[PDB]
């Protein structure tokens, strides 16, 4: 009965933003899911490929948990087949994804008077993303056909800053979103429930 | 590869960085509004300097984008808002001359003090003149005071105003505007919208048509004003000539609200007064704002988020810290909206609370829109949307429904007559004066009048339009109308006119959707969520598409109209047309009080 570090993935102090998908791997665990229920009042618990209550009777090979920080709108934006500045340039979720998404608020915890400015996201890449892709691409982005050293005339920097402050009302109060990814593939199933 | 995408990317940036900087600046502004200590003064002097520097740099960078190779209308208007260089188009010397003279008016108007012939009493514009006018009825005190204030404020601010006119004409000609009047006209400019395009002179023709449709009303109400005032003061006002300037109820004739005590038709009926019932139930700021929330829920608009109640100051924070609490609420954004306004246990505070809540609801309505569009579709929507809520809450039907007025009560005839007079003299008194200051600033920037008869033409057509006569003749060595606040600090005035007409247009449309029958001044938007959705259909729009489409989304008419103005005061105007059967209608321009 070796419990899995769901507590140590859900109780960190610097959940990396969308731009470092911070993906943790799950194996040789027991998937206690009462912690997935009692922990925080939550704000988004949409499950797509797995029933949200008939899931403890399943045994999985591997589970991938990604750990970010987004604003209010992007929480609803995270979904299969979606568009926008977070669903196409920083984190893209495959249409055939089967799992659950977790998103619960954190302000007292992550905002800060004076403000946060570490969670950094991306806005303009050359092309479209592929699902489950990291692209820390610190490449002064360009356009205008005058590719440039950058950060200047039509020379932009890919990243941006999340101004986070403890008074922002809901809509952009820094939410903490972590996505649970499963796969129902024939293999030696190692992560079973009690 | 095309300019459209490059502009979109630059807009993305401007959006995000401007959001961050503006949130910083406005949060520190709120820190002013509550904690006025010397250090925070510095803090957002640097913060505003940073915000202005970012705005200037972003505009300079955006100037490389041509508007001839861009098609998306949202992008069109975002870029056009970016490209208004304003004062930066001129030379550095001219810009610093402009801003230093701006600072000079600020200082002079904020510090203009008048010494009485006994110099002992040092008095200011506020609250001294406000008290003197709205409290005292003496002719001599009013005349001496206002004449002295005019005679010293002009003496300092006349050539300053002349050089303002010169430099602003130069700036407008620099920015491809014929005159600075066209610069203030540019706000209503909409292009690239079929069936929705509007020029700069089309609104001028609209306003002239509103004159053609409104004149008899104001001539007629002026007739009662003079008749009642000559009943109170027979030897000082002619029965046919115009009313003299220093008898309009306030500092510069803008509001006739103080003329109530002398112009109430039936002084024995009781006016709607619920304050007593406020201390009956011991209502408070939390309770009054919660009542406002119940109202706005009854129109299906969304709630106040926890941050509102948690962080905004809602009642005066004792005497240790000083707060200037003119009812205000600016757009921090990201849901983080807040209000400071000193809450006393009164009805004026109730009306201002509903007005500010209209402001807040409108401001949250376009929260998802980009930064350059997070504003009212024109400058006159925000205040009108705020004031319609106050007007709706002012009816006694709402007071009965919420239990703030005794249910064993029926709408009383001569009391509601006084009530219509209340909302009449607080509104229509502003119209001709606002119209008219705005027309003079138009012709000043147009240059149709030379330097040497400004005041003469001012006061002659003041006699012929507003029916106002100088009780002292003044020569070209005067700049009397500059003494007002907004003219002293470079804001437009059609905002007040657009507010006034648009609010009645919205109220007409909403009460038509509310299916209210009977007297229109008794209409209430309560438990009318279909009307709430109708309003929200425009509320969410912001500046993305032209304001006339938003106006149609409520009324269905692409242009402003006078019909709500006419219809709102109809039974009122019947009572008055039957009352002027024994009094002269119209004024003579020749009579002046010192022409004997
Ligand atoms: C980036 C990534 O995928 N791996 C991250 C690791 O670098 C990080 O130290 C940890 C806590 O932040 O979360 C995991
Ligand atoms: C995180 O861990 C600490 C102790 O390490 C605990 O006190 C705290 O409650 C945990 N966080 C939550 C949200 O329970
Ligand atoms: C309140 O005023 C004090 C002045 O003593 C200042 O130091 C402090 O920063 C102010 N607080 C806020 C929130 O503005
Ligand atoms: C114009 O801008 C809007 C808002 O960003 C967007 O939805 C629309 O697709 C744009 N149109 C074109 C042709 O790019
Ligand atoms: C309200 O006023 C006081 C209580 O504040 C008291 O007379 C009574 O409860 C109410 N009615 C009147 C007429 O005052
Ligand atoms: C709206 O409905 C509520 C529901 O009881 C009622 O209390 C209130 O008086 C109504 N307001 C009106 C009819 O103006
Ligand atoms: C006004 O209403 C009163 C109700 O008290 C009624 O007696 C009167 O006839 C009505 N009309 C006038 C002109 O007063
Ligand atoms: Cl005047
Ligand atoms: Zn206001």
């Amino acid at each position: 009965t070796n419990l899995c570090p769901f507590h140590e993935v859900f109780n960190a102090t610097r959940f990396a933003s969308v731009y470092a998908w911070n993906r943790t791997r799950i194996s040789n665990c027991v998937a206690d899911y009462s912690v997935l229920y009692n922990f925080a009042p939550f704000f988004a618990f949409k499950c797509y490929g797995v029933s949200p209550t008939k899931l403890n009777d399943l045994c999985f090979t591997n589970v991938y948990a990604d750990s970010f920080v987004i604003k209010g709108n992007e929480v609803s934006q995270i979904a299969p087949g979606q568009t926008g500045n977070i669903a196409d340039y920083n984190y893209k979720l495959p249409d055939d994804f089967t799992g659950c998404v977790i998103a619960w608020n954190s302000n007292k915890l992550d905002s800060k008077h004076s403000g946060n400015y570490d969670y950094w996201y991306r806005l303009f890449r050359k092309s479209k993303l592929k699902p489950f892709e990291r692209d820390i691409s610190t490449e002064i982005y360009q356009a205008g056909n005058k590719p440039c050293k950058g950060k200047g005339p039509n020379c932009y920097f890919p990243l941006q800053s999340y101004g986070f402050r403890p008074t922002y009302g809901v809509g952009h109060q820094p939410y903490r979103v972590v996505v649970l990814s499963f796969e129902l593939l024939h293999a030696p199933a190692t992560v079973c429930g009690p | 590869s095309t300019t459209e995408e490059q502009a979109k990317t630059f807009l993305e940036k401007f959006n995000h960085e401007a959001e961050d900087l503006s949130y910083q600046s406005s949060l520190a502004s709120w820190n002013y509004n509550t904690n006025i200590t010397d250090e925070n003064v510095q803090k957002m002097n640097e913060a505003r300097a940073k915000w202005s520097a970012f705005y200037e740099e972003q505009s300079r960078m955006a100037k490389t984008y041509s508007l001839e190779e861009i098609q998306n209308l949202t992008l069109k208007r975002q870029l056009k808002a970016l490209q208004h260089s304003g004062t930066s188009a001129l030379s550095a010397e001219k810009s610093k001359r402009l801003n230093t003279i701006l600072n000079k008016m600020s200082t002079i108007y904020s510090t203009g003090k008048v010494l009485d012939p006994n110099t002992q009493e040092c008095l200011a514009l506020e609250p001294g003149l406000d008290d003197i006018m709205e409290n005292s009825r003496d002719y001599n005190r009013r005349l001496w005071a206002w004449e002295g204030w005019r005679a010293e404020v002009g003496k300092q601010l006349r050539p300053l105003y002349e050089e303002y006119v010169v430099l602003e004409n130069e700036m407008a000609r620099a920015n491809n505007y014929e005159d600075y009047g066209d610069y203030w006209r540019g706000d209503y400019e909409v292009t690239g919208a079929g069936d929705y395009d509007y020029s700069r002179d089309q609104l001028m023709k609209d306003v002239e048509r509103t004159f053609a449709e409104i004149k008899p009303l104001y001539e007629q109400l002026h007739a009662y004003v003079r008749a009642k005032l000559m009943h109170t003061y027979p030897s000082y006002i002619s029965p046919t000539g115009c009313l003299p300037a220093h008898l309009l109820g306030d500092m510069w004739g803008r509001f006739w609200t103080n003329l109530y005590s002398l112009t109430v038709p039936f002084e024995h009926k009781p006016s709607i007064d619920v304050t007593e019932k406020m201390e009956n139930q011991s209502w408070d700021a939390e309770r009054i704002f919660k009542e406002a929330e119940k109202f706005f829920v009854s129109i299906s608009l969304p709630y106040m988020t926890q941050g509102f109640w948690d962080n905004s100051m809602l009642t005066e924070p004792g005497d240790g810290r000083k707060v200037v609490c003119h009812p205000t609420a600016w757009d921090l954004g990201k849901g983080d909206f807040r209000i400071k306004m000193c809450t006393k246990v009164t009805m004026d505070d109730f009306l201002t609370a509903h007005h500010e809540m209209g402001h807040i609801q409108y401001d949250m309505a376009y929260a998802a829109q980009p930064y350059l569009l997070r504003n009212g579709a024109n400058e006159g929507f925000h205040e009108a949307v705020g004031e319609i809520m106050s007007l709706s809450a002012a009816t006694p039907h709402y007071l009965k429904a919420l239990g703030l007025l005794a249910p064993d009560f029926h709408e009383d005839n001569e009391t509601e007559i006084n009530f219509l007079l209340k909302q009449a003299l607080t509104i229509v008194g502003t119209l001709p004066f606002t119209y008219m200051l705005e027309k003079w600033r138009w012709m000043v920037f147009k240059g149709e009048i030379p330097k040497q008869q400004w005041m003469e033409k001012w006061w002659e057509m003041k006699r012929e339009i507003v029916g106002v006569v100088e009780p002292l003749p003044h020569d070209e060595t005067y700049c009397d109308p500059a003494c007002l606040f907004h003219v002293a600090e470079d804001y437009s005035f059609i905002r007040y006119y657009t507010r006034t007409i648009y609010q009645f247009q919205f109220h007409e449309a909403l009460c038509k959707t509310a299916k209210h029958e009977g007297a229109l001044f008794k209409c209430d938007i309560s438990n009318s969520t279909e009307a709430g959705q109708r309003l929200l259909q425009m509320l969410r729009l912001g500046k993305s598409e032209p304001w006339t489409l938003a106006l149609e989304n409520i009324v269905g008419i692409k242009t402003m109209d006078v019909k709500p103005l006419l219809n709102y005061f109809e039974p009122l105007f019947t009572w008055l047309k039957e009352q002027n059967r024994n009094s002269f209608v119209g004024w003579s321009t020749e009579w002046t009080p010192y022409s004997d």
